[PDB]
């Protein structure tokens, strides 16, 4: 006579997590090196960064899910301190491969047929929902193959369980001071099917485009031994004494 | 799902799955002993009720344990699987933990 | 929760409903 | 006892399955301390470059 | 008897049908291309067996993506070479006997999209560590199934146990596992059988060189796309 | 499977109603006492699984007479130190099992009111020598039942055989054998439970020390005459 | 008469349903455990009399945590050791009576969950300064139930009164008082007979060593989770 | 989405249904 | 006040009828 109701797979994996997370300066960059953000970042939409969403969803080999794209922009200043500021924030959703934009004023933030989102700080965080978009019926969480029909393609990443390139920038221009707008992504799946249960990892990730493992240098989550070590099989660690 | 009830050291890797037992000279002897608790760490952590419940709370229900035997077919024996509900120590001779 | 003014069928809540 | 013959080995292995029942439940979710990252992973900043 | 095609097996048996589901043809209204695909059913849907694995002491494991293990044996292998789509189900049967005094357990195991990794890097697994063929792969590290997940909660997964004392066959009966109704196979592999030896073999009679033998049958081919080989 | 209490043990069986009577609780009719005796159904009715003894080639039996065997184990033990009379039968099932190498056979026999004799004088057999407990006894001289007896004939008795060929379990469901409904258990044994080697354990293989586990699980608990423990 | 299993008290009386609940076992659909909960019927259900503790004239108080008084006592303190969950009400029956020259007044109080406070220190009460025992414990401050509450409204709990001018008795009549429907007896005490001298013994005849006999009923029993002793 | 609280008939969203 | 538009039971506001 207990509810089953709190694991379901539409209540297990619609947790809204972090899945992206920068942050990026905000001033003056006519001199700034090319690798840092120029007021801007893209952002290929992947729910691998985070590994507590990433083990949640690669408990299932297909997943088919609408991302609800939440934005949280947060701003501190990086000698003296005076008021934040009420910046507005564009996050254009770009599709993939599609032309990102390479500048914070580019022509390409005009939006003409992307879906873009204008929002402040001082708002409440923006909240979109992009659809399932995959080609496919299902998301291929682990895609056993290649992309390319050449022998260079990447393992594992199928490009139709990409979502996409999250482009936000800052609408507004630089200011006589220099600032840190972090800006925290959080994608909460939903109307989510999941087909085909897969063991949970347990070995630690190394890295996002792929499943390799290292483990720990000793139990628990180590390669030779994932759960932690005892006496003998006939030892209880936690045995009442009295 | 497979319980790791030899998480011992010195058994490395996939050792740490199987129990092997022996033939025994003595009597009633004590083979291994399985910690419980599904929401710590232990032989049911890495498995499908373990690491499911890991993400949870609170938790109800029977379990299910099935001890598949890898013997030859010319190997024959008995064994005897004992519950003990909580509140004392761990039972280790066979008297004990037959009640 | 049945509030959805939207005209899109994907952007309702959480069908949470099992 | 374990009574093997002279030709059988004598170091019998147990694999031990566990399950649940009908009848179990699971509530209160939380983060599972199975996994848990102190950097960012490899290539974490290639899917924003 | 597993009667499929001009192959057969006298079976004495217990089998899989993966996630409850039995190989089917693609039904019309899931179709996807406008042209009727290709349905070489006593041609294709039979027992293709791979070559026997030595099952030794030492063994860690032994995996053969599917349709990767079959993409160039008999006229499956030619109508993937000549056709750019396929939708297979397989029907595995694994042999592995010994005698009564023997001891031994394998995990025979189906594991759906098995993205592999490699230890110790972050460099992803490439080509040639992926796309063995026919002659399979080996897990270098079976206890973590090679992608950092975990042995123990493999049967999840469509499985079943060859326990040389109880029986000496594995039957899993694996449908078309895809997000998509059909798929290119020269870049992608749905299953992948995996053989495990979770108990080692075991004995103190004669040694024999004991084998694993592994007999796949595709089930329900589809194929479209024809065009030239490969 | 016989599933007594959350006792349980896997059986493949061939059991034995001694003397083609089940037990069941005193009839009111045939009640004596005025008050009705308690029944603890499930904290009693449970396979209490005694000491094993080794199965040797010298071997020459083992006794144990009931509840003798079962004063001090559990809430039997509990229930008949604490009330003055009790009214159990018994489900003895006696495990014994060793290879298809071995050979040998057990009487596996339950005798009521085993009054036990001593070898070569006159005097009767004392209080340590009849009133063993758990440990049990071991028989001076099989041949004979130790009573003067015949152990060709002690199947007049309820038996079963472990044939170590055919069968590796004995399972003999005893009643309620007494002159009287109820009785005082620290000061009589209604069954006994006799095993003994008619033909020795041999083999040619690897010695292992091959034993022989009762478990006794009484069945239809009365008791009656509650007072302090004794 | 109050006739609990083979005890008995031939009373005069005037009982007290504890928040007019009767003791009742544990029904099927708020039951909890899948396997049927033992019920020591007559064993357990009967007046377990505790000893006398001597009304004085300079005595502050006693108090009695249930089950802790009766944990090693008879059949319930058996069932207590072997199982590990129970359901158990309470019938406590306070024996104290004196001459029609006596004066004095018992809050005879039955207090759910009493959980204790140490005066005029920061750390809590220990294992031994709660878990008394058969023996019972000594109210150090009375006229605040030794946990910062007020003696003057602890007539909200279940209370009788020996008023010894009128009445020699005080029943109490306790359900299961538990957020859970069972516990674990050896570390948790749902109730806690509270007597205490309101307004002291004092009388000018000769003086005789008035004591208070209490005798406590446990009710309705379930035992659950059988195992060994502790 | 049928909110329009406006008393013009151009003021409503954009009719997409097709 | 009958204003719930939440999914769960336990979500209404203070249950005061009585």
């Amino acid at each position: 006579q207990h509810g089953v109701s709190e694991t379901l797979v539409e209540n297990f994996l619609s947790r809204a997590a972090l899945v992206s997370k920068r942050s990026f300066e905000y001033k003056d960059h006519t001199s700034s090196t090319a690798r840092a953000d120029k007021n801007f970042f893209k952002w290929t939409i992947n729910t691998r960064s985070f590994v507590q969403l990433r083990r949640k969803l690669e408990l299932f080999t297909y997943l088919r899910f609408d991302a609800e794209i939440t934005i949280l922009t947060t701003v501190a200043v990086n000698n003296t301190y005076v008021g934040l500021p009420d910046l507005t924030l564009q996050a254009m959703f770009v599709p993939t491969g599609a032309l990102t934009p390479e500048k914070q004023d580019s022509f390409h933030w005009q939006s003409g047929s992307n879906a873009s989102v204008f929002f402040k700080i001082s708002d409440p965080p923006a909240r979109i929902t992009i659809p399932f978009m995959c080609i496919n019926s299902a998301y291929s969480v682990f895609y056993d193959g290649f992309a390319g029909f050449e022998k260079n393609g990447l393992y594992g990443i199928n490009p139709a369980d990409t979502i996409g390139n999250l482009c936000v920038r800052i609408v507004n221009e630089h200011q006589p001071v220099g600032f840190t707008v972090t800006v925290r992504v959080y994608m909460k799946p939903k109307h989510i099917k999941a087909w085909a249960p897969r063991p949970p990892r347990t070995l630690p990730y190394m890295s996002i485009a792929n499943a390799n493992y290292k483990g720990k240098e000793r139990a628990p989550n180590a390669l030779s031994a994932i759960i932690g070590n005892r006496d003998s099989v006939k030892t209880m660690p936690h045995n009442i004494v009295n | 799902s497979m319980m790791e009830i030899n998480n011992t050291e010195s058994a490395v890797g996939m050792e740490r799955l199987k129990v092997d037992i022996s033939a025994l000279t003595d009597v009633d002897q004590l083979l291994f002993n399985i910690p419980l608790d599904i929401q710590l760490d232990g032989p049911l952590r890495n498995t499908l009720v373990g690491n499911i419940s890991r993400y949870y709370t609170h938790w109800s229900g029977s379990l299910e344990m099935t001890f598949m035997f890898c013997g030859s077919f010319m190997a024959a024996g008995k064994l005897i699987l004992c519950y003990t509900p909580p509140g004392g120590s761990c039972p280790t001779t066979r008297e004990t933990a037959m009640l | 929760n049945q509030i959805n003014f939207y005209k899109d069928s994907y952007a309702a809540s959480a069908s949470k409903q099992d | 006892n374990l009574i093997v013959p002279s030709e059988s080995s004598d170091t019998c292995s147990l694999i031990g399955f566990i399950a649940a029942k009908d009848d179990f439940s699971l509530r209160l979710m939380r983060d599972s301390p199975d996994i848990g990252q102190l950097d960012h992973l490899h290539a974490a900043e290639a899917a924003y470059q | 008897q597993l009667k499929l095609g001009n192959s057969a097996i006298v079976t004495q048996a217990n089998y899989c049908c993966a996630y409850g589901e039995w190989p089917n043809y693609l039904p019309d209204h899931e179709a996807v291309a406008i042209d009727k695909p290709t349905q070489p059913e006593t041609a294709t849907d039979r027992f293709y067996t791979l070559k026997s694995v030595k099952w030794e002491t030492g063994s860690t494991g032994w995996w053969w993506k599917l349709p990767d293990a079959l993409n160039n044996i008999g006229m499956f292998g030619q109508n993937v070479q000549h056709h750019y789509l396929y939708r297979s189900g397989f029907l595995i049967h694994v042999q592995c006997n010994a005698t009564k005094f023997h001891q031994g357990a394998l995990l025979v195991v189906a594991i759906p999209e098995h993205q592999r990794g490699a230890h110790n890097t972050n460099t992803s697994p490439g080509f040639d560590d992926i796309m063995k063929g026919e002659e399979g792969g080996t897990f270098n590290h079976p206890y973590v199934l090679d992608d950092g997940t975990s042995l123990a909660c493999a049967t999840i997964f469509p499985h079943q146990w060859i326990n040389l004392r109880t029986n000496n066959s594995a039957t899993i009966v694996l449908p078309w596992m895809n997000a998509a109704p059909m798929d290119f196979p020269l870049r992608h592999n749905q299953w992948t059988l995996a053989i495990i030896p979770v108990v080692p073999l075991g004995t103190r009679t004669t040694s024999s060189m004991v084998p694993i033998t592994v007999s796949i049958a595709p089930m329900c081919c589809e194929f479209n796309g024809l065009r030239h080989a490969i």
